[PDB]
RNA sequence: GCCCGGAUAGCUCAGGGUAGAGCAGGGGAUUGAAAAUCCCCGUGUCCUUGGUUCGAUUCCGAGUCCGGGCACCA
RNA sequence: AUGUUC
RNA sequence: UUGCCCGGUGCCGGAAGGUCAAGGGGAGGGGUGCAAGCCCCGAACCGAAGCCCCGGUGAACGGCGGCGUAACUAUAACGG
RNA sequence: CUGGUGUUGGCUCUUGGUCGCGCCUGCGUAGGAUAGGUGGGAGCCUGUGAACCCCCGCCUCCGGGUGGGGGGGAGGCGCCGGUGAAAUACCACCCUGGCGCGGCUGGGGGCCUAACCCUCGGAUGGGGGGACAGCGCUUGGCGGGCAGUUUGACUGGGGCGG
RNA sequence: GGGGCCUGACUGCGAGGCCUGCAAGCCGAGCAGGGGCGAAAGCCGGGCCUAGUGAACCGGUGGUCCCGUGUGGAAGGGCCA
């Protein structure tokens, strides 16, 4: 029921220790054995009632350091933004005319950003819309500085948004960072979730928060250390 | 009825019935809609005892109950006899 | 709907009403407080 | 006032992407015909309100009208 | 299993 | 000889569910002390019968009121 | 009638409800088919024994999930592609609903005799019931069996209507 | 009827009156506080007017120069809304 490779890993976690933000980001580069730059996620456990939707954590951080990646941004936009976005960063744009070439069949990209002025882009959305991807003003993806937008989602500005669980779950770098920079990462992403604690809330905020790979175990942590 | 030794007997008491919300909360308050005498009578029950050849039982109420068995003990120190259980007792304190 | 109007952060009153579902959604409305004098006002 | 539940087509009722059987009308189909039987039609503010969501009749919170139980009404 | 008529 | 109707009411039965008292419980909060403390409020939640609910019951309370159709008419064994 | 409590004591048995804790668990259609939610994810497993037959165990929507194991002896799975609202390996955080040990709080039985209760040609005794019943205090319920009362005024009489 | 800034649908009062069995109802210049519109004169203490209402009691909430049962507090009242 597990990897030959992943038993070898148990050993080097100890299920009841609680780490600290950089125990574990020491810890975490060498729990990233998978045969390719594995990413390190990090997961809270919320005190949220999970079903009071307004009670419901989502966001985005700006991750210093970024995310290790390698995010394709599609933008679609009208008249002088077209281009102050074109370059700004974006790899296909624009512009209004592409929705049809979102017959679809063309899935090419990881991440969509529009301006508000284009409303008849959420209409046909239907195919953007469960694959997460469909641009926003809640978390991320709409605003007239699309350039201003583009940039930050380069340098890993990452969505984040609680379950139906009332879990949480964010990328927040690669096995590959040093360990000091992944650590501050770690402490960039609590330090936004904490500040979307819907207030009104009952029990502890961060009742679990655990870090992890792809790929690997997790560590049981303690936020704030 | 009587407590043979406490002397507790029943007693007239009135039994209020009220609706209404205390003004301790919500309020407005209460309004007695109903009083009625009854009476609360004591908890009498039976207590056999030995004491010196007789067996001899009380009516006492279950407070008391215990002082029944204090006083058995302390008319060890009696002179106690006749088939008279009737006696044994009024010779109870 | 009937309705208050408290100067800004505490007490104070003057109280009218809004019709709700037509434009209310939080009053705010410059108005004299007795208590220290000239004030916004929201609703409560 | 509090806690529960209900509100979906003309009526009676089923049910996070989608609105349905049933009855009555009308076409068909089956029979040599006729009944019985089978199939296909057209029907909605999904109570109202704000939320959540890319999407709400469905999830959330409020509100109205009903139903059940318990408070109580100056 | 049922299953009318001319 | 004593029909039809168990929806409502009553009685009989019923360990799905709703609600419901004292009491238990104390998340959390308060008054006062220099403090140990002493006094209160109080959220989950546990908590009977009852009522609601489910089934039965007529020599239990009761209820049995009202478009089309046959040799003309009328009526209607027959349907709704 | 009903909970609580006193009178009221001795032993058990096995039940809900809720929490640690472990195991499990997830099925509209379409679709390889049993798709719980969200991350992550381009690679994962494999002499630490693939495919493929078997048999053991739980789970089952009877299709298969899922744990192990024989035998076998080197490939399987995932990206891709179809379908779908949504993907499939692998990894993580998440009671979603069971089960199993347990804590903590209720419930219902059984057995006992010694309180209580009944009984025996009078009995310090024997028998039967038995911590129930009876009875005290408290809770809430049913309660025309009974009680005390209310049941407006105007009005071409009053009532009905208004 | 249309448009622009506003919030006087102000606080503190109120000469004088209409109405009137009481109680209620009604109109109100003017003064002060602080404001709005207007260049200014000035106007603004809701609505063209006359229906859209309910004494007291008992409670609830928000304030607050008040009382606080030997004293300090507290309980609980009062007063203003
Ligand atoms: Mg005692
Ligand atoms: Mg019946
Ligand atoms: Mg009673
Ligand atoms: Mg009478
Ligand atoms: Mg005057
Ligand atoms: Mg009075
Ligand atoms: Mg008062
Ligand atoms: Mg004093």
């Amino acid at each position: 029921k597990h990897g030959k490779r992943y038993r070898a890993l148990l050993e080097k976690v100890d299920p009841n220790k609680v780490y600290t933000i950089d125990e574990a980001a020491r810890l975490v580069k060498e729990l990233a054995t998978a045969k390719f730059d594995e990413t390190v996620e990090v997961h809270a456990k919320l005190g949220i009632d999970p079903r009071r939707s307004d009670q419901n954590v989502r966001g985005t951080v700006s991750l210093p350091h970024g995310l290790g990646k390698q995010v394709r941004v599609l933008a679609i936009a009208k008249g002088e933004k077209i281009k102050e976005a074109e370059e700004a960063g974006a790899d296909y744009v624009g512009g209004e005319e592409i929705i049809q070439k979102i017959l679809d069949g063309w899935m090419d990209f990881d991440a969509v950003v529009a301006t508000p002025d284009v409303g008849a882009v959420g209409s046909k959305g239907r195919i953007l819309g469960p694959r997460g991807l469909l641009p926003n003003p809640k978390a991320g993806t709409v605003g007239f500085n699309i350039g201003e937008i583009i940039r930050e989602i380069k340098a890993g500005r990452i969505e984040f948004r609680n379950d139906k669980t009332g879990a949480i779950h964010a990328p927040v770098g690669k096995a590959s960072f040093p360990p000091e920079k992944l650590a501050d990462n770690i402490r960039a992403f609590i330090r936004a979730l904490e500040a979307h604690k819907p207030e009104g809330a009952k029990g502890t905020f961060l009742r679990s928060v655990y870090v992890t790979t792809t790929m690997g175990p997790s560590v049981r942590i303690n936020p704030h250390s | 009825k009587v407590c043979e030794i406490s002397g507790k007997r029943p007693i007239v008491a009135n039994s209020i019935q009220r609706r209404g919300k205390a003004k301790r909360e919500g309020g407005v308050g209460k309004k007695t809609t109903g009083i009625s005498k009854r009476r609360q009578y004591p908890n009498l029950q039976k207590v056999r005892v030995r004491v010196a050849g007789q067996e001899i039982t009380f009516r006492v109420a279950a407070s008391h109950i215990p002082k029944v068995y204090e006083l058995v003990e302390r008319a060890k120190g009696l002179k106690l006899e006749g088939l008279s259980p009737k006696e044994i007792k009024k010779e109870l304190l | 709907l009937l309705l208050e109007c408290t100067e800004c952060k505490r007490r104070n009153y003057a109280t009218e009403k809004n019709k709700r579902n037509t434009p209310n959604k939080l009053e705010l409305r410059k108005y004299c407080p007795w208590c220290r004098k000239h004030t916004v006002h929201r609703e409560v």
